[PDB]
């Protein structure tokens, strides 16, 4: 009891009252004086960096090929008989698909027609504010076959024929370069436009490959892939509501009650891949009709 | 012309010639035999 | 005691009962001559060494299991166990695998291996150091072979050697007396009584324990000399086996463990709270069910000094090697910390203040001052070799004399001689022999009839001798001792040849002639001799040495001879350091106060300026007894006076004196300062070589035996051994003591500082919601690479500049680790080295696209593995493991600017007063630490293959220089701090920052 309080000079845990003063005052200036010191540090480092532009990006790069909807353990697991089953999916897709809906792109300050057809890569200028904000190449939600929100609100699943989204990573002046039919020797077959960056879904052993069934490629054009048209990225400063190329695969006349994994990889000069980060530049998806 | 790409190579091996000088040097200062 | 008297007296058979004929045909030793060496080192070989077999050794290879699977390494052990048990069970699910828990699980068993090697070669050095000293200085014995006296190993022994022991020897092994003038044992470790028992070689008694001609091992010879065979060597003897396996020393609480063990309990406490805590953080954060338990492994590992106790070795170690190349030889480690802080030395002048080479100076008759010891001229004295009175002094000088010069020696120079006696007959001989004649030659032809050599109780020597003359008496008395006891006994004094009464007059020009001699600081005789009478004394009486048959009183004065002693050379300064160390030195002497003050204000003890009561009343002309005591800092305390003194007087005049002189002081009286010293609160040195000193250097805090002059008692006895029996050796060990509470504190107080920044990042990541800066793997790195190699190379740090200008320290109040060592390390040292590793961490992120901003919250996402849509603050995505490479980089980083900031630290712990600029870069092992954990981060951040197995990835040249402000910024701040405490002592600056 002697520790927790001795009044005889009024000491407290250990020390005086003026004691308790001195060390908190201290620590108070020299804390304040140590995160002053930490900011204005943190201030000088921001003045290296760009508001348009990252100093580093070799480590972006490839980019991921990432799908929607989003999924724990990449899973895509429900009762097509069962309308509650499947409904995460559809908010997820709801949720993403929302930002490409027709009433979004109104104003023409922002958002700029772009060609019907992939055409060549729309150089909008240089990363500053000289040329100030900048134009967005819409994207019509019809370009997707049969899985838009427009006619069909459940995308598939009501009937055992889902969607999956594809979508590719934003990488600021990243300009895809999909291969030339020179080298056209190794990718399955699939449409050949110069400004389509091509992407193609396949099973991943002989039997999901076989168990697999009848892929339906939806995209701007018709094309499996992605418009150049869209590219390249300005960062989110300049482009504060740009929208991003999309893509959608139909996996009609899949197995019933069975897991499948597949795997779609998006070729190409500028599109690497990794045996450990499963995203870069290809994905999986185990999908599983069981009614 | 990749400039998505930076030259880890040589930052690595620049480090590494770094690291082999310094262990040496410390090999040299704690075996030294005229250093006291 | 269920292990003495009756079980030990029943062990026992000798040979005491065989005469020297039988004796010597059984053990065949020449009786006269000792045995030959060949002889000696056969019966070493065939029975083995004179020591005792020690307890069993633990294997040179069980200290490498004990260190690699101890405590903390248990707890390594166990993390790399889950690792690999985790790893099994990803190879039993699913096919095609990651071997992230294989790579995890190595490198904790590399930990492991690393932590425990370490600690095994800094263990092995603490051996390799301890058993260097064990054998420095060995004890010897004094045996007899091929006729020549030679001292050698008590180890090298044998059955058969014959020994000779003198007072304060201590008996080698069982011996069975031979020969013997006097001599008396001490059997107090054997029987229990410490009453000196007589040894004779004649047979007394049938029990070899009570018999009078065996003298026992382990015992003490306390006064006389012997000569004797040994019956039993090694564990054969009667006190050799009894004495191993009863003798086990005790577990003695050591202020070093007494502060160590606590700091350590404390923090391995405060270390597995946060450990626990953190577990359940993690666990309620999403961690991996295992990535948690190797979590807490890690913050228990890192928060643990487990080097504390390599340091702590390494510190007493080294420190102990320091003193015994300083001439400074502990016999415990106890002494090693006691030793600094002494704060009072009670020391003697002659053979530790002074080098004991004493030589005749001036002489003292017919009432005048005669200086003699012509240059070597052949001219010998000042004075007429022919006046009668030097006639009869130099007579008594060389006759009441007992020293002689060894053999073959008559043919060189007399002072670069060898000799045989003390130091003050040395002296007296070497006088008369180089300007008289030969004192050989005289002592023959006045024969000694009987002696009184010098004893405590009769405190004279004196010796009669047949007068061959004719205008003789039949017998001439010869006495000599302390000047004033031999003036007292006088009645007479002999002047220019005719003996006078000794008047007042006289007295008074002997009293004055005691002054001016002894102000010079020689020591000083008194000489004197007697004409029997032959009506009282005809030619065959036989003079009762027990019953003082002949007068002792009514004597005729001769002269007095002064000799000097030159003091020790570092002696001034030894002093001078103590007087600046606060230190209070204390001279406890048996010589006369005059000479005692003389000598103690040419060396120091009494400085300048400083007076007596006797000085004072001699300059005012006042009596002694009228001047104010306190009006006096320094005394000069009289021995007869110090025994009609009390306990109060003694309490006085230590406690209101700063400079004593205790003169007169035999030694047994040395354990009553002692006391009075310690009772005043002070840790007390004391000085003794005899063996009535025993009392006093075992009641001392750390009692200082000769190591050349002192008996076998005192060594036995003493705390420490004065290899070169010189004063300022043991002010050198003092400061050496002083030495490692300096570096262990630094020491302790850089390996706290690195917990701050091992553990600020995940309570951020936790209050914050960023991404981790610092992992567990980054976490293992840092305490690895800066707290091992750095921390021990503190324990090398040489003295600081104030060392010896400061003031002793004592237990109650200078702790090794106190509120401002923790305050220090913890709240200013570790902030800003975590504030640089979090500084580096916001640069990586901001660079790389995810400005400080963009980080909040984002961790809910950034540890996700499915969301590979993450955005930065320039709009783009990420996936899951191209934001892991870069967060792990950041760990990578975060280490390597902690190595920057301990750079800084380990710089500024070299010094807690001074400034690193007046101490220099001097440590060498200082510099290899700094090399190597730099080289050591270089390698883990870029050779190939890190990045997939300790997930550190390289670092940009850039990145590693995000640190240097607060590694400066750190070193600049505490030259600052300690610039403060320099040109301000005792203000806020030190009394709340000075660890
Ligand atoms: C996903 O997108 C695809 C396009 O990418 C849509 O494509 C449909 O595919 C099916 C299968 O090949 C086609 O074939 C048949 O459709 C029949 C119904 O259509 C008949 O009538 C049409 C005219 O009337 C329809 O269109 C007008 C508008 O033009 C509407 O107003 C009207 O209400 C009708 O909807 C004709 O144009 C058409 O050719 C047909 O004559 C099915 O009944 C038919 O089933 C046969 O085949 C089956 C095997 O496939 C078999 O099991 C049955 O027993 C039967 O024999 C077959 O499916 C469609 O023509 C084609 N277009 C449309 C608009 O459906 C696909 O519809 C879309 N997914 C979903 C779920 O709608
Ligand atoms: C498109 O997708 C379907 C899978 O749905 C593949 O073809 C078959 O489709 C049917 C309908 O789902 C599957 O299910 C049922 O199989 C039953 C088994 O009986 C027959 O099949 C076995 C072999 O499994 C034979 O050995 C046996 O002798 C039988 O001939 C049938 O009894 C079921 O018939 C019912 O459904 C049909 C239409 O659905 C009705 O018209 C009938 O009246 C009846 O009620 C039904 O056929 C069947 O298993 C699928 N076969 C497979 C998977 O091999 C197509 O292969 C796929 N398209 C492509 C290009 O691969
Ligand atoms: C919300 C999470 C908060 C987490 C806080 C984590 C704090 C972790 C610190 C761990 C290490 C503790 C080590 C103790 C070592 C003691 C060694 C020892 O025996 O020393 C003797 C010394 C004593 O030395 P002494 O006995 O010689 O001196 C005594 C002096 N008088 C007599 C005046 C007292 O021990 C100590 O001084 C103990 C100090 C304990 C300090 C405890 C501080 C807790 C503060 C936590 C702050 C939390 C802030 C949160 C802010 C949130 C903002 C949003
Ligand atoms: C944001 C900017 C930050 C800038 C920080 C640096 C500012 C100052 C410029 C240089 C300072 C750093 C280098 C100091 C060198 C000092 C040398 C010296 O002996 O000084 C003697 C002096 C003492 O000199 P003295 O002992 O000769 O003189 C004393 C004289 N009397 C006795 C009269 C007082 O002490 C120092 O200056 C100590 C400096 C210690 C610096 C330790 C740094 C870390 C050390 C190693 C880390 C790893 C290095 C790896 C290198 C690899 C290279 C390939
Ligand atoms: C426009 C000006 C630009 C200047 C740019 C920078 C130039 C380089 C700056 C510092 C480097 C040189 C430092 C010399 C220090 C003193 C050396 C010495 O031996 O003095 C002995 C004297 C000691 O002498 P003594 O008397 O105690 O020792 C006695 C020796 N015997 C017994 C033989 C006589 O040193 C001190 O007392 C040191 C006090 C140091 C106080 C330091 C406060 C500041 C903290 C760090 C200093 C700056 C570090 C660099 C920062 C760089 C930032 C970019
Ligand atoms: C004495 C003290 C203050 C100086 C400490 C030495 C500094 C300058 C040393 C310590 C470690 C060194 C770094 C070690 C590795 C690399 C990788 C290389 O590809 C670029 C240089 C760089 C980044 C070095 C620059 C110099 C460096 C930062
Ligand atoms: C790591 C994070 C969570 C905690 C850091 C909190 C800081 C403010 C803590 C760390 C160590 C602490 C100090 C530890 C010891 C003492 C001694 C005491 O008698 C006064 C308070 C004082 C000086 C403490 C003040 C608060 C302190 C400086
Ligand atoms: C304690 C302070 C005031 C010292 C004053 C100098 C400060 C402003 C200097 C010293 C070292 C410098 C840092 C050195 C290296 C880097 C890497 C670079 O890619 C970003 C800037 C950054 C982080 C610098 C910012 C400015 C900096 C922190
Ligand atoms: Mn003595
Ligand atoms: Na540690
Ligand atoms: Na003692
Ligand atoms: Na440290
Ligand atoms: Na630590």
């Amino acid at each position: 009891k002697k520790f927790i309080w001795n009044s005889e000079k009024k000491e407290f845990l250990g020390r005086t009252g003026g004691s308790w003063f001195k060390i908190l005052l201290f620590y108070v200036i020299f804390y304040g004086c140590l995160a002053g010191i930490f900011i204005g540090t943190i201030q000088v480092m921001l003045l290296t960096i760009s508001e348009f532009k990252p100093t580093y990006q070799d480590r972006v790069a490839p980019p991921g090929l990432t799908q929607i909807p989003q999924s724990q353990k990449t899973e895509i697991s429900f009762r097509p008989n069962d309308p509650q089953s499947y409904e995460s999916y559809v908010v997820s897709i709801v949720r993403f698909l929302e930002k490409y809906k027709d009433l979004a792109q109104k104003d023409d300050m922002i958002f700029e027609d772009c060609g019907n057809v992939p055409s060549e890569l729309k150089e909008r200028g240089e990363y500053n504010n000289e040329r100030g904000e900048r134009k967005v190449c819409r994207f019509r939600l019809e370009w997707l076959g049969n899985c838009s929100g427009l006619n069909d609100e459940t995308y598939g699943y009501k009937d055992g024929k889902p969607c999956v989204i594809i979508k590719l990573n934003r990488v600021l002046g990243f300009k895809p370069k999909p291969p030339k039919n020179e080298s056209l020797e190794t990718y399955p077959v699939m449409k050949y436009n110069p400004y389509v960056l091509p992407v193609h879904c396949t099973g991943k052993r002989d039997e999901d490959k076989e168990k697999v069934g009848t892929m339906e490629y939806f995209g701007l054009g018709g094309y499996p892939g992605f418009p150049l048209q869209y590219y390249p990225y300005y960062g989110k400063l300049l482009q504060p509501k740009y929208l991003q190329p999309l893509m959608a695969v139909q996996f009609t006349n899949l197995t019933m009650d069975t897991e499948i994994r597949i795997e779609c990889k998006a070729y190409g000069e500028n599109i690497g891949y990794s045996e450990k980060d499963r995203f870069q530049g290809r994905f999986d998806v185990k999908i599983e009709v069981k009614s | 012309v990749d400039p998505f790409y930076y030259d880890y190579e040589t930052v690595r091996n620049g480090g590494l010639i770094f690291a082999a000088l310094a262990f040496i040097v410390g090999l040299i200062i704690i075996l030294s035999k005229r250093l006291r | 005691e269920r292990d003495m008297d009756e079980l030990k007296k029943e062990v026992s058979m000798d040979d005491h009962k065989l005469s020297l004929d039988e004796l010597h045909r059984k053990y065949g030793t020449d009786l006269s001559r000792g045995l030959t060496p060949a002889r000696a080192a056969e019966i070493l070989a065939r029975d083995g060494p004179n020591a005792l077999t020690p307890p069993p050794t633990t294997p040179e290879w069980v200290k490498f299991c004990r260190q690699l699977f101890g405590g903390f390494s248990m707890l390594l052990w166990i993390g790399a166990i889950l690792c690999f048990l985790a790893y099994g069970i990803q190879a039993a699910t699913e096919e095609e695998p990651q071997n992230d828990n294989l790579y995890l699980g190595v490198v904790l068993s590399a930990v492991v291996i690393i932590t425990g090697c370490f600690s095994y070669y800094q263990e092995a050095k603490s051996s390799k150091i301890m058993e260097s000293f064990k054998n420095m200085v060995p004890q010897q014995a004094l045996v007899i072979r091929n006729g020549e006296k030679m001292s050698i190993n008590a180890e090298e022994v044998v059955v058969g050697d014959l020994v000779e022991v003198k007072g304060g020897d201590r008996i080698p092994a069982d011996l069975r007396i031979i020969s013997a003038n006097g001599c008396k044992v001490d059997n107090s470790s054997l029987t229990g009584e410490s009453e000196p028992q007589t040894r004779s070689p004649d047979f007394t008694n049938e029990n070899p324990l009570e018999t009078r001609n065996i003298a026992f091992f382990s015992t003490n010879c306390v006064e006389g000399t012997a000569r004797g065979i040994v019956v039993y060597t090694g564990d054969r003897t009667v006190m050799g086996r009894i004495a191993t396996l009863a003798s086990g020393l005790e577990g003695g609480q050591t202020p070093i463990a007494a502060e160590i063990e606590h700091f350590i309990h404390i923090i391995t406490g405060v270390a597995v709270f946060l450990g626990v805590s953190f577990f359940i953080l993690s666990l309620i954060l999403e961690y991996t069910w295992l990535e948690a338990v190797i979590f807490l492994i890690g913050i228990i590992v890192a928060n643990v000094p487990e080097g504390l106790l390599a340091t702590v070795t390494v510190c007493l170690t080294l420190t102990a090697k320091r003193m015994a190349r300083k001439n400074c030889l502990v016999k415990n480690l106890e002494a090693v910390e006691t030793l600094g802080s002494t704060s009072t030395i009670c020391s003697d002048k002659t053979g530790t203040l002074t080098q004991n080479r004493m030589t005749v100076a001036h002489m003292w008759f017919d009432n005048q001052i005669h200086e003699a010891d012509t240059t070597e001229n052949q001219s010998g004295v000042s004075f007429d070799k022919t006046s009668a009175t030097w006639l009869a002094l130099s007579r008594i000088a060389g006759l009441c004399n007992r020293a002689v010069f060894q053999a073959n020696q008559e043919n060189l120079p007399i002072l670069k001689r060898a000799v045989a006696g003390d130091a003050s007959e040395s002296a007296l001989l070497k006088c008369i022999e180089l300007c008289c004649g030969s004192v050989k030659e005289m002592r023959e032809r006045y024969t000694k009839i009987v002696e009184i050599p010098f004893n405590s109780t009769n405190k004279y020597q004196l010796s009669i001798h047949k007068n061959p003359n004719t205008a003789e008496p039949r017998h001439l008395l010869v006495m000599k001792g302390a000047p004033e006891r031999i003036l007292d006994r006088c009645s007479s004094i002999l002047i220019h040849g005719k003996e006078q009464p000794l008047d007042e007059e006289l007295k008074d020009a002997f009293q004055n002639a005691y002054l001016e001699l002894g102000g010079l600081g020689e020591r000083v005789l008194g000489f004197c001799h007697l004409f029997l009478p032959d009506e009282q004394f005809p030619e065959g009486f036989q003079f009762d040495t027990d019953d003082v048959n002949f007068p002792l009183d009514n004597l005729c004065f001769v002269g007095l001879i002064s000799m000097i002693d030159p003091p020790r050379a570092a002696v001034p300064d030894a002093v001078g350091k103590c007087r600046s160390a606060g230190i209070k030195v204390i001279m406890v002497t048996g010589d006369h106060p005059i000479t005692a003050k003389a000598i103690a204000k040419g060396v120091g003890i009494i400085s300048e300026g400083n007076e007596t009561v006797e000085d004072i009343a001699a300059r005012l002309n006042i009596p002694v007894s009228q001047v104010n005591p306190r009006d006096a800092k320094a005394c000069v305390v009289h021995g007869s006076d110090l025994k009609d003194m009390t306990s109060e007087q003694l309490d006085d005049i230590l406690k209101y004196h700063t400079e004593i002189v205790f003169a007169r002081t035999s030694p047994q009286q040395k354990l009553i300062i002692v006391e009075g010293c310690q009772r005043q609160g002070a840790i007390v040195a004391v000085t003794g070589d005899g063996v009535n000193d025993s009392p006093a250097l075992k009641k001392a805090d750390i009692g200082v035996a000769m190591g050349i002059a002192g008996s076998d008692v005192s060594k036995q006895a003493a705390d420490m051994i004065l290899l070169d029996d010189n004063f300022a050796s043991i002010v050198t060990g003092v400061e050496e003591g002083r030495l490692i509470f300096d570096n262990l504190k630094k020491s302790i107080a850089y390996t706290l500082t690195s917990n701050i920044p091992e553990i600020t990042p995940f309570l951020i990541f936790i209050i914050a919601n960023i991404p981790l800066p610092l992992g567990t793997v980054t976490i293992l790195c840092i305490d690895l690479g800066t707290d091992m190699v750095p921390a021990i190379s503190l324990a090398y740090e040489q003295a600081e500049s104030d060392i010896m200008k400061r003031q002793p320290r004592n237990p109650k109040t200078d702790k090794l680790v106190n509120e401002r060592l923790i305050s220090m390390a913890y709240g200013q040292i570790g902030m800003i080295q975590a504030l640089g590793g979090f500084f580096t961490y916001f640069v990586i992120l901001a660079e790389n696209g995810f400005l400080p901003i963009h980080l909040l919250g984002l961790r809910v996402n950034w540890d996700d593995r499915w969301i590979n849509d993450v955005e930065d603050s320039y709009g783009q995505q990420w996936t899951y493991e191209q934001r892991k490479i870069v967060e792990f980089t950041c760990h990578t980083a975060f280490f390597v600017s902690i190595v920057v900031v301990q750079w800084a630290d380990l710089v500024i712990c070299k010094t807690r007063r001074n400034s690193v600029f007046q101490q220099g870069m001097k440590n060498k092992i200082l510099i290899f630490g700094l090399f190597e954990e730099t080289a050591l981060a270089a390698f883990l951040s870029y050779c190939p293959g890190m990045g997939v197995a300790l997930r550190m990835y390289p670092l940009k040249p850039t990145w590693w220089f995000c640190a240097f402000p607060y590694s400066l910024l750190i070193f600049v701040y505490d030259e600052v701090r300690k610039l403060i405490i320099r040109r301000r002592p005792g203000g806020w600056v030190e009394k709340e920052t000075y660890y």
